[PDB]
DNA sequence: TCGGTAATCACGCT
């Protein structure tokens, strides 16, 4: 389990073992999504 | 085959053995200042760390 | 020792100083740059960026914004800056431009002094939020806290005598942009308020028919600022710190001997 | 801001001012040659990379006072000075 | 400083924006499959296995073996864990080795002298059967001494010092300079082209209309120098310009224009190294070639 | 120090590399360092020696007509290593104001 | 009976590893010295024992 | 690349007078008396205004999540 | 004279 989102947007929680497809799209190629944590950059 | 690995222009005589690669040293790029002596060098405090 | 005020503008002023000398001018110059301190945005946390631009490049855009700096709370002349820390938040959702307008301060006298600059765009369904923490500082550790320039000439007197074929042409040339001149039958007098470039015909007639005289101990002074400072209240703080700081001299001396 | 000494002799004085720089070491400098007994003062930065923070100071004199007691004075002046501009300053944009 | 081809950029003025450049690099990880049967799959190492490479390197993984994106990777710090299928179960037996039975770490880890941040992360499979994912981390890289500049007409060399803006010789007006060039390179390499254009910069920003300056049929010579005779400066670009140190106008009437350069990637933060001792030469036992190994 | 090497500052490597045994390091300092190599093999003359500004400030510096004032000596002297006590002197033309040569 | 350049650097040398192997040092002390620094000082007032064989 | 908010040399402020620049250059006007309506003054101020790309509306429609 | 064959052709770095 994890949470891809794929190109042209979708959702698509599954696993891996078996197969990585997208349903709705039909493609075959994933982002992994920014987490929502708290970082810390300077400005210089 | 032997002949080959004990010679070739990198063989086992220039590229082994009377030339060798060594160790305790570094290597960056060089950048002027006068305000040091004739006889004196700068290091960074990097290079300066691990040697 | 007097002034004399030649125009005060939003965020410029020029005037002449009198009663001076050649040391002291660059020292005042110099103390305005590297001593008078101004807030800016520090530090930048960041919950998430989906815009076009990455991390370090917002974050950049923050610390470049002009913050006002309220002279009459703190201390400017201090040798140990305050470290009291405001905190500017935002959380904006796309479509649209983003302007620095929106930035909320949790106190009401530290605001950006220009609402109308752009900082990011953003499409549909992007998403920017952080938090901004100001703190003040000096030019001298780094260029944001700078709170704008100075710039100081000489006042010299071009001397124009009516042996010059084609004098007439540089009254009327001085008279364009503004350079005060008094005209008598033996020759006349520019005052030389802003740079006068010589136009070619005349350099044959620099030194034997005009000549460049200095006036003594008198300085054009242009100070202008980006709005963080009233341009009064910077040239009497860089001034007050000056004194403070040759008066710890007198004190660290004595503790030697 | 610390004065370190280093050279100390007859009638010359040499040392180290941390915390200063060329706006304050300049201005101190042609100060106090308007002082008569002040033989020769001066100043230089060595090398602004690895420190532009501690200005080498020297004052040399005749005999006739120390070297401590003639840069004491002298920056009596400036401070004095400077009150004079402030209050021409103030008195002036009305 | 600026001696024998240097040049001295300012201080405040790299601090405001000046070739500000980024740098990417990109990782290609894969999970193979042999043809005994047996398909590493790749998560987090367990403590046990051999051929470890270390320990609290492994504090950016999520529980697949996949870096969650903007994380603060430098070093040595791992990217993907691996674990690799056993590899001759029976040639050693090493005391403990027979009950063990376990697996071989390999793994993929970043070149180590860099550092930055990850930007994003693939994961697809390719053609076969197996997949690959692709991670990618950049840099933000400030203009420090060493990074070499140049012109288009061949002025290379490389930052001398880092001036601060206030001891910085300026002008009869609101100018302070940038890149204070070597006098000495100008009459000497023939490249009046350069000295050109430093009017034709001054000339085109005061009128506002872009210079046209292509071969045989750009803007002329002399037409550029009247234009600039009566905007309000001296028909050979020299002005009065008084030192930041002291302050009192040098003697001479220094040139000033603006000159187009370019930054170039032989970048110094890809140049240094330090090797005490390290991994050495499987045949000879002498050292290996390259930063990289 | 940049005619032995050849060198120029347009992005160029040098490398060092530490000598450890204390033989071999009391032998580098004796033998090796930069002030014995004043003059080359080659033809006698100096190798070591002034270059691009070195020349053509000098050439400022001994014009006739170099008349420096009394703040640009006294700050000179402080700049350029020397050690002198209060002798600047004796102020040679003082047929404007009292300034050197 | 001036001693070369190729003799002054093997002097030195060896009487600076024998100072470092024990071998109580002359009059050398201030406040802390590195091995060869303590040669060099030693060679200065003529008290090096180390003397040379010149074939001939 | 949206435009930069100093100048590189003089610290002055830029962003909000190039968006109203741009759109009385597209009616004709000659952009000489358009700079010297506003607050620009020196030429440094200047050269940065007048040669800029405006490159963030091609990148921003690539997407990436 | 006269024909035949090998054996040779920077430094460092990615
Ligand atoms: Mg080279
Ligand atoms: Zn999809
Ligand atoms: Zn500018």
């Amino acid at each position: 389990y994890r949470c891809a989102k794929c190109g042209k947007e979708v959702e698509l929680d599954l696993a891996t073992a078996r197969e990585v497809r997208c349903p709705y799209c039909g493609s075959k190629i994933l982002y992994k999504p920014r987490p929502r944590v708290a970082r810390r950059v300077k400005a210089i | 085959t032997l002949a080959q690995r004990l010679k070739g222009k990198e063989g086992r005589f220039r590229g082994n053995l009377s030339g060798k690669r060594v160790n305790f040293s570094a290597r960056t790029v060089i950048s002027p200042d006068p305000m040091i002596s004739i006889n004196e060098v700068g290091v960074p405090l990097a290079v300066a760390m691990e040697l | 020792v007097e002034f004399k005020i030649l125009e005060k503008r939003p965020d410029s002023i020029k005037f002449i100083v009198s009663g001076v000398d050649v040391p002291f001018a660059n020292a005042l110059r110099r103390t305005i740059l590297s001593e008078v301190p101004t807030f800016a945005v520090d530090e930048v946390e960041f919950l998430e960026n989906d815009s076009a631009l990455f991390d370090e490049i917002i974050a950049h855009r923050l610390a470049m914004i002009p913050l006002t700096t309220p002279h009459e709370r703190f201390s400017l002349d201090a040798l140990e800056l305050d470290d009291y820390t405001v905190t500017l938040s935002l959380e904006a959702e796309g479509p649209g431009m983003v302007y620095s307008g929106d930035l909320k301060s949790s106190d009401g006298d530290v605001k950006p002094a220009n609402p109308n600059i752009p900082i990011v765009k953003l499409a549909e369904g992007q998403r920017l939020t952080f938090n901004a923490y100001a703190r003040l500082g000096r030019g001298k550790d780094h260029a944001k806290w700078q709170p704008g320039f100075v710039y100081y000439k000489y006042l010299t007197k071009i001397h124009v005598s009516k042996d010059v074929p084609d004098w007439e042409e540089l009254k009327e040339l001085a008279e364009r942009r503004g350079l005060p001149v008094e005209e008598s039958d033996e020759e006349i007098v520019i005052t030389t308020i802003k740079a006068f470039y010589l136009p070619r015909k005349f350099e044959e007639h620099m030194g034997k028919g005009i000549r460049e005289e200095i006036v003594p101990g008198s300085f054009v002074f242009t100070v202008e600022t980006n709005g963080e400072l009233p341009v009064e209240e910077i040239v009497s703080i860089a001034l007050k710190i000056l004194m403070r700081k040759s008066d710890r001299f007198i004190n660290e001396l004595h503790k030697l001997a | 801001m610390r004065i370190e000494v280093i050279r100390r002799e007859e009638n010359l004085l040499e040392f180290y001012l941390e915390g200063e720089d060329h706006t304050f070491a300049n201005l101190l400098t042609e100060t106090l040659h308007e002082n008569e007994h002040v033989t020769f003062a001066g100043y230089t930065i060595e090398h602004p990379i690895t420190m532009a923070r501690k200005p080498r100071f020297k004052v040399v004199t005749d005999g006739k006072i120390t070297p401590e007691k003639a840069l004491e004075e002298a920056a009596q002046k400036i401070f004095d000075r400077a009150r004079e501009v402030l209050e021409a300053w103030k008195a002036a944009i009305e | 400083y600026n001696m024998e081809d240097a040049v001295i950029i300012n201080k405040a003025s790299i601090e405001r924006g000046l070739a500000r450049s980024t740098f990417f690099r990109t990782y290609e990880a894969e999970e193979k499959r042999y043809l005994g049967g047996q398909k590493d799959n790749f998560e987090v190492p367990s403590p046990n296995i051999q051929g470890y490479l270390g320990e609290k390197y492994y504090r950016h993984l999520d529980e697949d073996g996949l870096i969650f994106p903007e994380s603060k990777v430098e070093g040595k710090d791992v990217l993907v864990g691996r674990t690799s299928p056993p590899r001759f179960i029976e040639e050693q037996s090493s005391l403990g080795s027979m009950v063990l039975q376990g697996r071989r770490e390999t793994s993929v880890t970043v070149r180590p002298s860099e550092k930055g941040v990850v930007d994003k992360v693939i994961v697809t499979e390719t053609g076969d059967g197996t997949k690959l994912v692709k991670v990618t981390v950049r840099d933000l890289r400030i203009p420090e001494l060493g990074d070499k500049f140049a012109s288009r007409h061949g002025q290379k060399g490389v930052i001398g010092l880092i001036v601060p803006q206030e001891d910085m010789p300026w002008t009869e007006s609101g100018i302070v300079p940038d890149l204070i060039v070597n006098p000495h390179g100008i009459p000497s390499r023939m490249t009046v082209g350069q000295l050109i254009e430093a009017i034709g910069g001054k000339v085109a920003s005061l009128t506002g209309r872009r210079v046209d300056g292509t071969a045989f049929i750009g803007e002329p010579e002399e037409k550029l120098r009247k234009e600039l005779e009566e905007l309000g400066f001296k028909h050979s670009g020299r002005e009065i310009m008084y030192d930041g140190i002291t302050g009192r106008r040098l003697e001479a009437d220094i040139f000033i224009g603006v000159i187009y350069y370019q930054r170039l990637h032989h970048m110094v933060a890809d140049k240094m190294h330090a090797r005490s001792r390290g991994p050495v030469q499987v045949l000879t036992k002498q050292p290996t070639e390259g930063r990289a190994r | 120090v940049c005619p032995p090497y050849n060198a120029d500052f347009d992005g160029d490597e040098m490398n060092l590399h530490v000598p450890q045994t204390e033989e071999a390091q009391a032998e580098a300092k004796i033998l090796m360092e930069v002030q014995n190599h004043i003059i080359s093999p080659r033809y006698g003359g100096p190798l070591i020696a002034g270059i691009q500004d070195h020349i053509s400030g000098g050439y400022l510096l001994t014009r006739e007509g170099a008349y420096f004032t009394r703040y640009e000596v006294e700050q000179m002297l402080m700049f350029a290593g020397m050690d002198v006590n209060e002798l600047p002197e004796p102020d040679k033309y003082e047929n404007g104001e009292p300034l050197w040569s | 009976f001036r001693y070369t350049r190729f003799e002054k650097a093997r002097i030195i040398g060896a009487r600076a590893l024998q100072i470092a192997m024990g071998a109580p040092v002359l009059i050398d002390v201030p406040e802390g010295i590195t091995p060869l620094q303590a040669a060099l000082l030693e060679f200065e007032k003529g008290v090096i024992p180390i003397t040379v064989i010149r074939p001939s | 690349m949206i435009v930069p908010v100093r100048c590189f040399t003089c610290g002055k402020v830029l962003a909000d007078k190039y968006y109203e620049f741009k759109k009385r250059v597209e009616a004709g006007e000659d952009p000489g008396k358009v700079l010297d309506d506003l607050g620009v003054e020196r030429y440094c101020c200047r050269r940065t205004l007048l040669s800029h790309v405006e490159l963030i509306d091609q990148v921003m429609v690539y997407k990436v999540y």
